């Protein structure tokens, strides 16, 4: 499988830099261009620059020429883009991307946060019915910075899922989601959220039991 | 540098229609060698972008037909034949024929799918965020369309404002309905001083509001 594996988030404060990290895998990383593309919140996609793995060729994107810095391991297969003095207009995600023939394949993106605040792990509370199908949810509040992950029953319901983007209130963000199935079917078939911060390393399931 | 204008920032079709979006450049892209180094992408929320078509006219494999590019050296056109839930998203074009690589702006496609009354849904706190001191009540309004709703709610008959967090999701990726989470947190005192709960919804469906509620004592 063609793959490029980037984590899923970077708190970085104020001034400081930040270096992206781009993980390949399925074909010889030293044969193809890794490209680099910026998307603000909302916003489109804008492209940083390039490297040639096998040599360490680079093009840069005016733009971004004093701001990022391209290179590559080729002993891990990895590359690289060094951001320095970050800025609250540095907050977005970062995609690394590779062209194969004509054929470009991307990265999931690394969130990049800049903030002085500290990372703090959500607290995720099951919610169900009050004490046909039936509804129930999962709350996730409090955390910081973005993002989070939530699935349920590690992705295997998928059907009738709404998670609800994550709202900044108070310093803070929170999450839901909620999942319709047939009443039948719970609580005789468990349901289970899961959530993952990646800020903050953490991966937690709560079981949704009847009042 | 190359410009890349994509000229519509959005387009609405009702699905099953057809729909085409345009992107023009601002030099040929049509090389010496025959190719067109022109890219569309569609890139759904919370996705990367996701390949179309590559050489202005080649459909990417895993793609449905239903989806086409065409153009002239400078004008192009993503054709998409009976668009669908799924489709729903914003199309970016994007030339590789010179550096630096650049992107249109995208166009937002929005489908104007059949008016949908909410389907509401009400959750108490749960006893583990009780034990931990808070107390928030969760309303789903659920599998709606438009998008514009409301949401009231009342502690013991009287409207309660602050506390409240609402979020709207993007269109359904099956459905085109849009849904919204409110959550109105509270001390767990000010959740123990109180019984009556309700949220509720007034959408364009209908003049009188969809409610849940429940009594905590209960
Ligand atoms: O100097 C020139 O004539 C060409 C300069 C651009 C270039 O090398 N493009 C290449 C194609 C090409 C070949 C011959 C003539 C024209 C274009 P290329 O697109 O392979 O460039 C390498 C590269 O990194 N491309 C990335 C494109 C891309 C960027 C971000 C997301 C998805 C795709």
């Amino acid at each position: 499988q063609v793959q490029l594996q980037q984590p899923g988030a970077e708190l970085v404060k104020p001034g400081a830099s930040v270096k992206l990290s781009c993980k390949a895998s399925g074909y010889t990383f030293t044969n193809y261009w890794i490209n680099w593309v910026k998307q603000r919140p909302g916003q489109g996609l804008e492209w940083i620059g390039n490297i040639y793995p096998g040599s360490s060729y680079t093009h840069y994107n005016e733009k971004f020429k004093n701001k990022a810095t391209l290179t590559v391991d080729t002993s891990s297969s990895t590359a690289y883009m060094q951001l320095s003095s970050l800025t609250s207009d540095d907050s977005a995600v970062y995609y690394c991307a590779n062209k194969l023939g004509w054929f470009p394949y991307w990265g999931q993106g690394t969130l990049v946060t800049v903030s002085a605040a500290k990372t703090t792990a959500p607290s995720v509370y099951p919610l169900a019915p009050v004490c046909s199908s039936v509804t129930l949810g999962c709350l996730v509040k409090g955390y910081f910075p973005e993002p989070v992950t939530l699935t349920w029953n590690s992705g295997s319901l998928s059907s009738g899922v709404h998670t609800f983007p994550a709202v900044l209130q108070s310093d803070l963000y929170t999450l839901s989601s909620s999942v319709t199935v047939t009443s039948s079917t719970w609580p005789s078939q468990s349901i289970t959220c899961n959530v993952a911060h990646p800020a903050s390393s953490t991966k937690v399931d709560k079981k949704i039991e009847p009042r | 540098d190359i410009v890349m204008t994509q000229a519509a920032p959005s387009v609405p079709v009702t699905p099953g229609e057809s729909v085409s979006i345009s992107c023009r450049s601002s030099k040929s892209l049509l090389h010496s060698n025959g190719n067109t180094y022109l890219y569309w992408f569609l890139q759904r929320p919370g996705q990367s972008p996701q390949l179309l078509i590559y050489r202005m006219s080649n459909l990417a494999s895993g793609v449905p037909d239903r989806f086409s590019g065409s153009g002239s050296g400078t004008a192009f056109t993503l054709r998409i034949s009976r668009v669908e839930a799924e489709d729903v998203g914003v199309y970016y074009c994007l030339q590789h024929l010179e550096y630096p690589f650049t992107f249109g702006a995208g166009t937002k496609l929005e489908l104007k799918r059949a008016d949908a009354a909410p389907t509401v849904s009400i959750f108490p706190p749960s006893s583990e965020q009780l034990t931990s001191g808070g107390a928030s009540v969760v309303c789903f309004l659920n599998n709606f369309y438009p998008k514009d709703i409301n949401v009231k709610w009342k502690i013991d008959g009287s409207e309660r404002q602050n506390g409240v967090l609402n979020s709207w999701t993007d269109q359904d990726s099956k459905d085109s309905t849009y849904s919204m989470s409110s959550t109105l947190t509270l001390t767990k005192d000010e959740y123990e001083r109180h019984n009556s709960y309700t949220c509720e919804a007034t959408h364009k469906t209908s003049t009188s509001p969809i409610v849940k509620s429940f009594n905590r004592n209960e």
